[PDB]
């Protein structure tokens, strides 16, 4: 599909403006999930983008669409994760066992719901 | 002994080490694939590099605004890269390229002694993180047959 430019460009947004917010939020706290990782984990999402262009780019004339689709949806839910985990540190949240449940969903409707869930009842 | 380690940091150290001095290293080398293997790492890394320059420069930049050796939080950075349960040559040609990107900025602020820890902590990821995967591919005859058709 000719949507798989757009998903990867709104990525890219998504991780200036988590840069953006970090950078503002220390200027005047979980496992895994701190500042420091954070920051790491931004990197590395981004060496991965690369990455896997090269490998597309050499693969043809020598990863299926599916692995693509699989690739990003990865990512996108890593992002997702990474917000609610600054969400949580700025509504309070200080156990990691909350970071760590984020940390489990597997799609970012999961991270959306568990997010919204210890906001309401976990607060 | 481990020939894939001492292989694989001969020519990410060479690779590295001529990208930051611009002089070609004239020393003997597994002979035949470790000069085809650098020889396709010259020319895929170089693509790399301008393809993908602003990417890398954004990327150096997030590392130097923490005062500290570059290859320190690189090498944090390069660990997290494959936690995703992926690996391809484009995602290993992609490290090694980054690699000679800052090996060029630790030539500009003169800090060469901390090129061959570089060539060592890629080699490290790399190595000793995928060897299973690297094995399985052939080593570097499947990284030279990858990104050249015969
Ligand atoms: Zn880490
Ligand atoms: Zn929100
Ligand atoms: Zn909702
Ligand atoms: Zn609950
Ligand atoms: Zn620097």
């Amino acid at each position: 599909t000719e949507q798989i430019q757009k998903r990867t460009a709104a990525i890219q947004k998504r991780i200036a403006a988590i840069q953006k917010r970090i950078y503002a939020m220390t200027a005047s706290a979980g496992a895994g999930m701190s500042i420091e990782e954070i920051t790491k984990q931004i990197a590395a999402i981004q060496l991965r983008i690369v990455g896997d262009q090269v490998q597309i780019a050499y693969q043809t004339a020598s990863m299926s669409t599916e692995e693509i689709q699989k690739q990003i949806a990865a990512i996108e839910t890593q992002i997702c994760k990474i917000e609610a985990a600054i969400e949580l540190k700025e509504a309070g949240i200080t156990s990691d066992f909350y970071f760590e449940l984020i940390n489990k969903a597997k799609t970012c409707e999961g991270v959306e719901a568990l997010k919204e869930h210890i906001l309401a009842a976990h607060t | 002994s481990d020939e894939l380690y001492r292989q694989s940091l001969e020519i990410i150290s060479r690779y590295l080490r001529e990208q930051a001095t611009g002089a070609k290293d004239t020393k003997p080398m597994s002979g035949a694939t470790s000069r085809k293997a650098l020889e396709t790492l010259r020319r895929v890394g170089d693509g790399v590099q301008r393809n993908h320059e602003t990417a890398f420069q954004g990327m150096l930049r997030k590392l130097d605004i923490k005062n500290e050796d570059d290859v320190k939080s690189l090498s944090r950075v390069m660990i997290h890269v494959f936690s995703d349960g992926v690996t391809n040559w484009g995602r290993i040609v992609t490290l090694i390229s980054f690699g000679a990107f800052v090996a060029k900025h630790l030539k500009t602020i003169n800090q060469e002694s901390c090129i061959e820890p570089l060539a060592e902590s890629i080699t490290d990821v790399l190595v000793r993180t995928k060897r299973d995967w690297l094995v399985k591919q052939r080593g570097w005859d499947g990284f030279v047959e990858f990104f050249h058709v015969e």
